RNA sequence: CCGCGGCGGUGCGCCGCGACCGGCUCCGGGACGGCUGGGAAGGCCCGGCGGGGAAGGUGGCUCGGCCGAGUGUUACAGCCCC
RNA sequence: ACCGAACGCCGGGUUAAGGCGCCCGAUGCCGACGCUCAUCAGACCCCAGAAAAGGUGUUGGUUGAUAUAGACAGCAGGACGGUGGCCAUGGAAGUCGGAAUCCGCUAAGGAGUGUGUAACAACUCACCUGCCGAAUCAACUAGCCCUGAAAAUGGAUGGCGCU
RNA sequence: CGUUCAUAGCGACGUCGCUUUUUGAUCCUUCGAUGUCGGCUCUUCCUAUCAUUGUGAAGCAGAAUUCACCAAGCGUUGGAU
RNA sequence: GGAGCCUCGGUUGGCCUCGGAUAGCCGGUCCCCCGCGGGGUCCGGUGCGGAGUGCCCUUCGUCCUGGGAAACGGGGCGCGGCCGGAGAGGCGGCCGCCCCCUCGCCCGUCACGCACGCCGUUCGUGGGGAACCUGGCGCUAAACCAUUCGUAGACGACCUGCU
């Protein structure tokens, strides 16, 4: 029923630590609970890191298991998680929860503003739907 | 300012510690459907505690002695009393805070109910252990009144199922009728969505 | 320590029909549906193969104590395949010295009579697992035969008129009394 | 003797020098210590037990951190350990999986502690031997050597319990 | 008496602020030395050399749509590693 | 009487010994690695409780073997002949017992492991083949847990509880 | 020892433990006093179980009787001295 | 509709599926079954949950006038009817009818003791208990002592009888 496995090549976001944020591409199992980590276009450097502090996503890449840093750079820049993560739903809300992070209180004061009359709007919408709804049961 | 919550699947004293120390803290927790509450060890292991409890009784006079509450909603009164120092003003303050139930009363079925994960068994028992239901505990020490509970909590399962399939049609409702509106609200919804919203 | 993988697989014939919801795997065939809840188990059930040729048994990560579930589960499950492809049928012969034992059916096979159990006035009443049918075979003396799909219930329903029939107070090894289990096969040999 | 993270002093020593001999040979051992005080306090240990060396009759002519060739290759380690029980003595032959020669030496020093107590004043390290995908002897260190290898995290539960504690979602584990 | 013009103790009570000092507890930065005059790493790779897990191959089988996935078999380098 | 530490009255800071689920101040670290299932679990010098012995319960280590010359358990053919050999007479053609203790067929039976006899007879174990085809066996040893382990008022890791 | 058979039941030569229901050992509380033995009455508790309930093993053929487990719920008498 | 005493907590609310943890949430249901709904099969969208408690809902200055987008919405503890709710109900929805208003989002237009820097601001609240007062409708006692009884009893207490 598992479809997420830990394989060479697995991309990962990390949940927490020192590079919290950021992808991983797992080049070797160390352990139980230890892999070894690279982070070739992520800022992160090769080392070990282990696997509570991340999260495995879908996105698998083909590179040997002792990749000496250069051709896991070209396997990532060639399967292009770069843009493929920025097009992926889930790094859309990460940033939408760190633009809720990033919001100023004028900026709250204009979302405020926008709730209201949006939700006016639906409510009095779904109003609607509702006696057009009786009125078509009736 | 009234936290309700579930008995259901959560640990005994792990759930009582953080009822005591938040109704220490000046704050009414009502803990509901206490019959739910799982005891990790299995079944013979606090069965043969509780017989043992039951053993412990004064001699002389058992009526003035230690008071073996049966039901469930009593037992978990009974491991936050425990926990509470009920010997003074503010433990009894917190002993008339604490409002336990067993099942779910009508003043408290129609609330959201809260679960806390840092007392849950999912996340703090391994899944190859053992466990023992406290409702079944209490059944087969003396509780009497395990299906009279079971039907009540059927009847309300089905006003729930009944009430959320309502809820499922004013959300079908809901997104119809945004799916409607969202080409006249169009610089309302982008102005949520530039500050962190629907995506 | 924790083994990384235990596999073991299931090749399933052209007769069966098996689908799992979840850990809840069901049975279906000729002589009936199985179902079995392998829920707190705790394993990986896949089921692959066009029209689901194989059930595929996985445990990852687990020491010997559920390294040691992975074959009972695919032990099950050719159980549950066997009987219901082929049923389950339990031959349990009557051995009497003196009194014979007799042994009467009353609805179908469900409430079953023993009496003269050394003579003894005490009828003894026996309430099968539901969906056992007993009954008393031909071409031979005193002889029972318990029919079904389930080698739970079969078994158990067996075990349940074996352990009616014992001998108390006594030297059991002189008293060699009872119903005892015979033979152990199918319904249909295929 | 405790722990921390570990770390390998290659440790130098001699006796001093005397009427009788001038020069004094040199004797090198690879310490496994937390810091390099320790590391020269366990030197004088060992050199105490093999040859005629006292640290008033002696000195450490250099102690020095040795660091790892490859850190960021994973290797397999043998370590081979003289510990003491409740009983007598005994001698074994451990086999890790750790990027370096101190990391390895740590984890045997909880592994010893966690299966048979053996503390770290009990605990003698005789060496440690880098080792190729060949010439292993122990299952656990032997399950790792696959070219494809593959497992999910299947009972992935979950951490972050208490930041917000009370909360209407039941945790999800599968992941 | 109009002056809080200068000095001194100050105010009926409740307070707030500023700057400076002593004792502390933390944070954000900047730049320096030693090392095995640090170890591996990041970039272009060059002319050779040996060994080993096993790959746009070969190939027994299995699962599907000439193609994809798993397993094993000799093993070069066009997957890699020292 | 133990560990720390010795004392005028206070404010700030920092610790020792001990701890940081609640009582009870503080781990509400997204702590690291393993071990442990207890139908009497265990929980910190003094100190308030336990032994010899045993366990394929489970986790490691030490030693010695065999597996393509095609293992281990699992269905299967056999324990003959010199030989009633030899002291034992009260009976040993393997047989209460003890000094003895090898050849032949050889594929193979040790002058024998038991069932059992006034003696026999008979049932029946080294080795291999027909079938499944790769990791297995044996003895020690160290952890945690279990048996050993039974007292009188109801009873105490301090309590609640804890996997 | 038990017709053979160490262990059904026993068990030498040795050795490891529990109890304060016996006597010892000490003098820690009490000598400006804690009424000192038995029997009668009465209540509660322990199991190291004699019998009863449920079982396993016998050198258990049946009857009778020994060994062992869960188990203190209910019983354990009338008298001569 | 009125001050006036005492006791205090407060400082938006959330009006609800069951359920699993080696899985789960949402659709039409072209397909089928059962009493508009439920259940099963196939398919499609997310799953460190955006049909998110890391969440949702209400704005928290006022009024004047004069435009744009949206809207027939709200109110008179609105009057009568239809109901549902019993585990410890004590609240909510839907219809007929009279009148009034331009409230929600952007803009032009000024004015509100602008109390001259200084702390218990705001409110759930017409908060809970007692004493005076504005009216309409509804009402008329019970217990105990004294007497008696004896189904009872130390005294109390208990069972009884008496316009
Ligand atoms: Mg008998
Ligand atoms: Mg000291
Ligand atoms: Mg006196
Ligand atoms: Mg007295
Ligand atoms: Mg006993
Ligand atoms: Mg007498």
């Amino acid at each position: 029923v598992f479809r997420r496995f830990v394989e060479v090549g697995r991309v990962a976001y990390v949940s927490f630590g020192p590079h919290a944020g950021k992808l991983v591409a797992i080049v070797d199992v160390i352990d139980q609970n230890r892999a070894l980590v690279d982070g070739p276009c992520t800022r992160v450097r090769r080392q070990a890191m282990p696997f509570k502090c991340m999260q495995l996503t879908d996105f698998i890449l083909k590179f040997p298991h002792s990749a000496r840093q250069k051709y896991v750079r070209k396997a990532w820049e060639k399967a292009d998680i770069n843009t493929k993560w920025a097009a992926t739903r889930w790094a859309k809300k990460i940033e939408a929860r760190e633009r809720k992070a990033k919001m100023t209180d004028f900026d709250r004061y204009k979302v405020m503003k926008a709730k209201k009359m949006r939700n006016r709007i639906i409510k009095n919408e779904v109003k609607k739907l509702q006696r057009a709804a009786l009125l078509k049961a009736s | 300012q009234v936290l309700v919550l579930d008995g259901r699947g959560h640990l005994l004293g792990r759930l009582a510690a953080i009822v005591a120390k938040q109704v220490l803290l000046g704050r009414k927790v009502v803990v509901v459907r206490c019959e739910g509450i799982n005891i990790s060890g299995n079944f013979y292991r606090n069965k043969l505690k509780y017989l043992a409890f039951l053993r412990k009784r004064m001699n002389t006079n058992p009526s003035r002695g230690p008071y073996h509450f049966r039901a469930p909603s009593r037992i978990f009164w009974r491991t936050v009393r425990g926990m509470l120092p009920h010997k003074t003003k503010r433990g009894q303050a917190a002993l008339d805070r604490l409002k336990v139930f067993d099942g779910i009363p009508p003043p408290y079925d129609k609330k959201k109910r809260m679960v806390v994960p840092a007392a849950l068994k999912v996340v703090r028992l391994k899944p190859t252990r053992k466990f023992a239901y406290l409702g079944r505990l209490a059944h087969e020490v003396g509780w009497k009144y395990q299906a009279v509970t079971a039907t009540l909590e059927e009847k309300r399962k089905e006003k729930a199922k009944i009430h959320y399939r309502k809820k499922k049609q004013l959300m079908r409702l809901r997104k119809q009728a945004e799916k409607n509106v969202e080409k006249k609200i169009d610089r309302f919804t982008e102005v949520l969505k530039t500050h962190g919203f629907l995506v | 320590m924790k083994t990384i993988l235990s596999n073991q697989t299931v090749d399933i014939p052209e007769n069966v029909d098996i689908s799992l919801k979840g850990r809840t795997v069901i049975v279906k065939g000729p002589r009936g549906t199985l179902r079995r809840d392998f829920n707190h188990i705790n394993v990986e059930l896949s089921l692959l193969g066009k029209k689901k040729k194989r059930l595929r048994v996985d445990k990852w990560w687990g020491n010997r104590k559920e390294l040691a579930t992975v074959r009972t589960i695919c032990s099950h499950v050719q159980n549950m395949i066997k009987g219901v492809t082929l049923g389950f049928r339990y031959k349990m012969r009557s051995v009497y010295a003196h009194f014979p034992i007799n042994v009467v059916i009353q609805e179908n096979g469900s409430l079953v009579e023993i009496r003269n159990f050394l003579g003894e006035k005490y009828i003894r009443r026996v309430r099968m697992r539901p969906g056992v049918a007993c009954s008393v075979s031909q071409a031979q003396k005193d002889e029972l035969v318990l029919e079904g799909n389930d080698i739970e219930l079969v078994s158990n329903s067996a075990a349940l008129i074996q352990q009616a029939t014992t001998v108390k107070n006594k030297d059991i090894r002189k008293f060699l009394d009872g119903i005892y289990v015979s033979e152990k096969g199918t319904v249909q040999q295929a | 003797k405790a722990s921390g993270t570990l770390r390998e002093y290659k440790v130098v020593g001699r006796c001093l020098p005397t009427p009788k001999c001038r020069t004094p040979p040199l004797y090198r051992m690879r310490i496994f210590a937390p810091n390099h005080v320790v590391a020269k306090s366990r030197f004088w240990y060992f050199v105490s037990q093999l040859k005629k060396m006292k640290k008033s009759s002696g000195e450490i002519v250099y102690c020095g951190q040795v660091f790892e060739k490859s850190p960021l290759r994973v290797k397999n380690f043998g370590i081979w350990l003289r510990y003491d029980s409740r009983s007598g003595t005994h001698n074994m032959y451990r086999e890790y999986r750790d990027l370096t020669t101190a990391g390895a030496v740590t984890q045997c020093y909880r592994d010893m502690g966690a299966r048979h107590r053996a503390r770290a004043h009990s605990i003698q390290i005789m060496k440690v031997e880098e080792i190729a995908a060949s010439k292993c002897r122990r299952p656990a260190v032997k399950q790792f050597h696959d070219s494809k290898i593959k497992f999910p995290l299947p009972h992935r539960v979950l951490r972050r319990q208490h930041k917000p504690r009370f909360t209407t979602k039941r945790p999800n584990t599968f992941f």
